[PDB]
RNA sequence: GGGAGACUGGAAUUCCUGGUGUAGCGGUGGAAUGCGCAGAUAUCAGGAGGAACACCGGUGGCGAAGGCGGGUCUCUGGGCAGUAACUGACGCUGAGGAGCGAAAGCGUGGGGAGCGAACAGGAUUAGAUACCCUGGUAGUCCACGCCGUAAACGGUGGGUACUAGGUGUGGGUUUGGGAUCCGUGCCGUAGCUAACGCAUUAAGUACCCCGCCUGGGGAGUACGGCCGCAAGG
């Protein structure tokens, strides 16, 4: 048991990966879009992290974790769908708060992509 | 570009009569003094190219000083020359 | 303005800087 | 003033926001001699520890 | 050369002010809290370069600025 | 944020060591090459190292231009205003000449995270020596030299005087308001221009000095000469 924890959704432009975890860090059980099924494209869905994040917000409740602290990095879709899914699956939401990490004028980022 | 107690000592020193300043016998030696410095300055740092533009201005203000006092009079001229040492 | 001038301008530059890459030696 | 130092936080926690960044001229509506002796103070002040860099 | 030497660890010198207790915004070399020592110099620029070699190196004080 | 030198800070990226974990990660228009099942990505710790300095921050500042933002102290160059004391036209321009001059590149020696020409593999396609993708050396950085070019642009040489006003904003000085000298923007009358537009910061009305032009191509090429280690100018 970790009878209250920490949740960290990462939703890149490609996929989602939601992580239960307690609060010193030590993962419990986690999910991504492409573990519920999908390939190529269909991991970067609106839909794909709202599948997964109820298979994320469940082997949660296998230990038996009933509150979680929710994290958000990464700029995509789905920032309302896991968090949702989360709270329609079990475990209602402590606290949301954004964790996109800003540099301070760090490395340069690669050229410019023309489609 | 010096400081004010030091400013005077060369000033009351080179200049003709009191007071003066601004005469060309008195301001060259407050140009010498000031290239002095910062040819000591440009020594340590070397490759400051922007201050050394400055060092530039003065050198070139300073002779043409030595060009106008040559023309009114030859012996203030050379008395400037003889004491300061150009 | 118009770049007609300077595209004209630009294949002189470009087949003679092909020579100097060829001769070179 | 009015004083304004680095020392002083309950000045400092004005000009900054809760997200812990500089606030705008557009917003205050200081002069842009004030709005440099604020920044250059809030930055010492992250220097000196008494104010975070964002919550 | 009127200048100020404000220092965190838990040649005329005008004043002394330990204010003492704060908490730090962010963690410094682990640690939490510490003393707030404003030391209000009124000493000559050259010495007070070879004052931080001293000062910083003792370990006694966490940070160093001056002003 | 004009310059140079030293000390120094936190975010973030990559990699190494341990903590937790299971089988996906990543990438795209859609995919694959690739990395992972010898425990990756995700997540929490600390650690070494490099490069850049989010908001403040822009029709804003400073510099001759190129250009210049983390913070503090040294050592520094220029500019503006003000009363007036002083020198007494010492000014202005400037052929050749000399000095600064982004990026790229070059020589010797360090450094190396992220980016990344050339190069390899995947995809696309009739072909793909490309656009898109994973990896990636020179390079980018630091110190001493080197060339001396850019849509090095306001595509407007430098100096000086005069010729409505309307408004914004930066630095002053003066008597919450009016004056006054420097800056920097946007509309606009007379005037000018082929037209677009400029318009008190002229492309207006004038005077001094330099640079350069005389149909489009051949050509900023040949040849000679100078500079350069070379590319080349
Ligand atoms: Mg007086
Ligand atoms: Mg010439
Ligand atoms: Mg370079
Ligand atoms: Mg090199
Ligand atoms: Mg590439
Ligand atoms: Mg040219
Ligand atoms: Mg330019
Ligand atoms: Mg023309
Ligand atoms: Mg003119
Ligand atoms: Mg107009
Ligand atoms: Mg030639
Ligand atoms: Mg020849």
């Amino acid at each position: 048991n970790v009878p209250h924890g920490a949740a960290h959704i990462k939703s890149t432009f490609n996929n989602t990966i939601v992580s239960i975890t307690d609060p010193q860090g030590n993962v419990i059980a986690w999910a991504s879009s492409g573990h519920v099924g999908f390939k190529g494209s269909r991991k970067s869905t609106p839909f794909a992290a709202q599948l997964a994040a109820e298979n994320a917000a469940r082997k949660a409740q296998e230990h038996g974790v009933k509150k979680v602290d929710v994290f958000v990095k990464g700029p995509g879709s789905g920032r309302e769908t896991a968090i949702r899914s989360l709270q329609a699956a079990g475990l209602e939401v402590g606290t949301i708060s954004d964790v996109t990490p800003q540099p301070h004028n760090g490395c340069r980022p690669p050229k410019r992509r023309r489609v | 570009a010096l400081t004010a107690e030091q400013k005077k000592e060369i000033l009351g020193q080179y200049g003709l009569h009191d007071t003066d300043t601004g005469s060309p016998e008195a301001q060259v030696a407050l140009l010498t003094k000031r290239i002095q410095d910062l040819t000591e300055h440009l020594k340590v740092h070397k490759h400051d190219h922007h201050s050394r533009r400055g060092l530039l201005l003065l050198v070139g203000r300073r002779r043409r000083l030595l060009k106008y006092v040559a023309q009114v009079d030859v012996a203030r001229y050379r008395s400037l020359i003889e004491r300061l040492g150009l | 303005g118009s770049v007609i001038k300077k595209r004209r301008k630009r294949m002189s530059k470009k087949k003679h800087r092909k020579l100097l890459r060829r001769t070179r030696v | 003033g009015q004083t304004i130092d680095y020392k002083d936080t309950a000045l400092l926690r004005t000009y900054i926001s809760e997200r812990g960044k500089i606030r705008a001229r557009r917003v205050t509506g200081n002069c842009v001699q004030h709005q440099r002796d604020i920044a250059v103070a809030v930055k010492n002040a992250r220097e000196v520890a008494l104010l975070p860099f964002g919550s | 050369m009127v200048i100020l030497d404000p220092t965190l660890d838990e040649g005329t010198v005008d004043k002394v002010d330990i204010w003492g207790r704060r908490r730090l915004a962010y963690e410094i070399a682990k640690h939490a809290e510490g003393i707030y020592a404003v030391i209000d110099v009124k000493a000559e620029p050259a010495t007070v370069s070879e004052l931080d070699r001293q000062l910083n190196l003792n370990e006694s004080v966490l940070r160093t600025k001056v002003l």
